[PDB]
């Protein structure tokens, strides 16, 4: 595992989700198909930061990311069936 | 509509600076992509890689969001769907984001964010 690195991802998954709250469904009118796209374009840009922080050997780096990746994945999927059936309200 | 976001985001457009232009028509660019239902709503102007309207549309949102900094007074600073200035500004995001890979921490992002789905409700609030 390595500290440095699972805190990054602590420190991030807080900061993403901080980022998904300060969406206020109402004032945003997009598409289904187009929040999906823009969950999408969010994590890689966490991915991207992230990967400039995160921290040693590829084994252990790369694999980081991971787990970053999909903790994010973990966060976005609930947040997208909100929107799912918000839009459907 | 934090101090602490006003400050990242005079920091960031600050290093954009003297590309605000390229990087408005840049990113109408990535809606025309990620979005591409976004063109349909547009048949009677060139959205072709390189078009001049598009380039003169970049320097026309730069220009103005340069204001919209200066006086952080938007709604005092100043048809088409609305979902088109929604997702310009995530695709504005994703922009500077990419070409300032150092400048935009996971907070700055968010900063951001809030900055230009503000600018964008002033404009379809409209
Ligand atoms: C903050 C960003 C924007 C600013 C400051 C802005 C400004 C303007 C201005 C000043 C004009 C008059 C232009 C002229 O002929 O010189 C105009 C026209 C127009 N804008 Fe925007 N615009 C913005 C964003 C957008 C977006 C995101 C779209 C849609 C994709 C859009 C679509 C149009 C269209 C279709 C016209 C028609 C002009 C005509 O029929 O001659 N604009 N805009
Ligand atoms: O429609 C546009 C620009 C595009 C609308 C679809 C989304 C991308 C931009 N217009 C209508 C006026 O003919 C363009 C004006 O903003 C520009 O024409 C003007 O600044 C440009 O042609 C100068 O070369």
């Amino acid at each position: 595992l390595l500290k440095a690195n699972k805190d990054l991802i602590s420190a991030g998954l807080k900061e993403f989700s901080v980022l998904l709250n300060q969406q206020v469904f109402n004032d945003a009118l997009v598409s289904e198909e187009d929040m999906v796209t823009v969950v999408e374009d969010w994590m890689n840009f966490y991915i991207n930061y992230y990967r400039q922080q995160v921290t040693g050997e590829p084994q252990e780096r790369d694999k980081a990311l991971q787990e970053l990746r999909q903790e994010l994945n973990t966060l976005a999927n609930p947040f997208l069936a909100k929107y799912r059936d918000f839009l459907k309200s | 509509l934090s101090p602490a976001d006003k400050t990242n985001v005079k920091a960031a457009w600050g290093k954009v600076g003297a590309h605000a232009g390229e990087y408005g028509a840049e990113a109408l660019e990535r809606m025309f992509l990620s979005f591409p239902t976004t063109k349909t709503y547009f048949p009677h102007f060139d959205l072709s890689h390189g078009s001049a309207q598009v380039k003169g549309h970049g320097k026309k949102v730069a220009d103005a969001l340069t204001n919209a900094v200066a006086h952080v007074d938007m709604p005092n600073a100043l048809r088409v769907d609305p979902v088109n200035f929604k997702l310009l500004s995530h695709c504005l995001l994703v922009t500077l984001a990419a070409h300032l890979p150092a400048e935009f921490t996971p907070a700055v992002h968010a900063s951001l964010d809030k900055f230009l789905a503000s600018v964008s409700t002033v404009l379809t609030s409209k």
